Protein backbone atom coordinates (compact mmCIF):
# COMPACT_ATOMS: atom_id res chain seq x y z
CA UNK A 1 0.00 0.00 0.00
CA UNK A 2 1.85 3.40 1.34
CA UNK A 3 5.16 4.55 3.10
CA UNK A 4 6.60 0.84 2.86
CA UNK B 1 7.90 -7.24 -5.14
CA UNK B 2 5.39 -7.36 -1.74
CA UNK B 3 4.69 -10.74 -3.07
CA UNK B 4 8.24 -12.12 -2.98
CA UNK B 5 8.81 -10.15 0.30
CA UNK B 6 5.57 -12.24 1.72
CA UNK B 7 7.13 -15.67 0.56
CA UNK B 8 10.59 -14.41 2.39
CA UNK B 9 8.86 -13.75 5.44
CA UNK B 10 6.71 -16.64 5.82
CA UNK B 11 10.26 -18.66 4.58
CA UNK B 12 11.57 -17.34 7.65
CA UNK B 13 9.13 -17.15 10.65
CA UNK B 14 6.87 -19.45 9.34
CA UNK B 15 4.20 -16.71 10.02
CA UNK B 16 2.04 -15.70 6.88
CA UNK B 17 2.89 -12.43 5.97
CA UNK B 18 -1.24 -11.50 5.65
CA UNK B 19 -2.15 -11.69 8.19
CA UNK B 20 0.40 -11.40 11.21
CA UNK B 21 2.33 -8.54 9.28
CA UNK B 22 -0.11 -6.73 7.28
CA UNK B 23 -1.41 -4.51 9.86
CA UNK B 24 0.71 -4.62 12.88
CA UNK B 25 1.39 -1.98 15.53
CA UNK B 26 1.97 1.39 13.91
CA UNK B 27 4.62 0.66 10.89
CA UNK B 28 3.64 -2.82 9.40
CA UNK B 29 2.05 -2.93 6.61
CA UNK B 30 1.35 1.03 6.28
CA UNK B 31 3.28 2.90 7.82
CA UNK B 32 3.23 6.50 8.62
CA UNK B 33 3.78 7.64 12.42
CA UNK B 34 4.41 7.42 16.15
CA UNK B 35 6.41 5.76 18.37
CA UNK B 36 6.82 1.30 16.91
CA UNK B 37 5.06 -0.55 19.42
CA UNK B 38 7.59 -2.84 20.03
CA UNK B 39 10.71 -4.48 18.33
CA UNK B 40 8.77 -6.19 15.40
CA UNK B 41 6.95 -2.95 14.88
CA UNK B 42 10.72 -1.38 14.60
CA UNK B 43 11.52 -3.38 11.96
CA UNK B 44 8.66 -2.33 9.94
CA UNK B 45 9.68 1.44 10.64
CA UNK B 46 13.52 0.20 9.18
CA UNK B 47 11.92 -1.18 6.66
CA UNK B 48 9.70 1.69 5.97
CA UNK B 49 12.99 4.14 5.64
CA UNK B 50 14.75 1.63 3.80
CA UNK B 51 12.56 1.88 1.04
CA UNK B 52 12.05 5.48 1.77
CA UNK B 53 16.01 5.63 0.66
CA UNK B 54 14.81 4.81 -2.92
CA UNK B 55 12.87 7.29 -4.04
CA UNK B 56 12.95 6.49 -7.62
CA UNK B 57 12.68 2.18 -7.19
CA UNK B 58 8.97 0.52 -7.03
CA UNK B 59 9.27 -1.93 -4.03
CA UNK B 60 6.13 -3.35 -4.38
CA UNK B 61 5.89 -4.53 -8.04
CA UNK B 62 9.75 -4.87 -8.91
CA UNK B 63 10.88 -8.87 -8.89
CA UNK B 64 14.03 -9.33 -7.90
CA UNK B 65 15.83 -12.97 -7.22
CA UNK B 66 17.76 -14.53 -4.26
CA UNK B 67 18.41 -17.77 -3.62
CA UNK B 68 19.48 -19.35 0.38
CA UNK B 69 22.87 -20.53 1.15
CA UNK B 70 22.60 -22.95 3.66
CA UNK B 71 19.85 -20.72 5.49
CA UNK B 72 21.06 -17.58 4.48
CA UNK B 73 19.60 -15.55 2.06
CA UNK B 74 21.84 -14.40 -1.44
CA UNK B 75 20.21 -11.52 -3.08
CA UNK B 76 21.28 -12.34 -6.42
CA UNK B 77 22.50 -9.27 -9.05
CA UNK B 78 19.59 -7.73 -10.77
CA UNK B 79 18.88 -3.85 -11.43
CA UNK B 80 20.10 -1.66 -9.08
CA UNK B 81 16.70 -0.70 -7.49
CA UNK B 82 16.28 -4.54 -7.56
CA UNK B 83 19.70 -4.76 -5.81
CA UNK B 84 18.60 -2.44 -3.17
CA UNK B 85 14.89 -3.23 -2.61
CA UNK B 86 15.99 -7.64 -2.21
CA UNK B 87 18.93 -6.18 0.83
CA UNK B 88 15.48 -4.07 2.37
CA UNK B 89 13.35 -7.22 2.73
CA UNK B 90 16.35 -9.27 3.19
CA UNK B 91 16.86 -7.15 6.85
CA UNK B 92 13.68 -6.96 7.41
CA UNK B 93 12.93 -10.91 7.29
CA UNK B 94 15.82 -11.52 9.52
CA UNK B 95 14.34 -8.51 11.86
CA UNK B 96 11.07 -10.61 12.04
CA UNK B 97 12.69 -13.74 12.82
CA UNK B 98 15.02 -12.01 15.82
CA UNK B 99 11.93 -10.81 17.10
CA UNK B 100 9.57 -13.67 16.80
CA UNK B 101 9.76 -14.08 20.91
CA UNK B 102 8.37 -10.91 21.86
CA UNK B 103 5.51 -10.90 18.97
CA UNK B 104 2.60 -9.98 20.54
CA UNK B 105 -0.88 -10.59 18.40
CA UNK B 106 -2.68 -7.93 20.42
CA UNK B 107 -0.74 -5.11 17.84
CA UNK B 108 -2.41 -6.91 15.07
CA UNK B 109 -5.10 -4.62 13.02
CA UNK B 110 -3.78 -1.75 15.55
CA UNK B 111 -5.75 1.36 15.43
CA UNK B 112 -4.10 4.46 13.62
CA UNK B 113 -5.15 6.92 16.01
CA UNK B 114 -2.83 5.26 18.88
CA UNK B 115 0.14 6.43 16.39
CA UNK B 116 0.76 9.99 16.59
CA UNK B 117 3.87 12.08 15.85
CA UNK B 118 6.80 11.75 13.22
CA UNK B 119 9.47 9.63 13.98
CA UNK B 120 12.88 10.66 11.70
CA UNK B 121 14.56 7.67 10.12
Amino acid sequence: VARS
Amino acid sequence: SLLEFGKMILEETGKLAIPSYSSYGCYCGWGGKGTPKDATDRCCFVHDCCYGNLPDCNPKSDRYKYKRVNGAIVCEKGTSCENRICECDKAAAICFRQNLNTYSKKYMLYPDFLCKGELKC
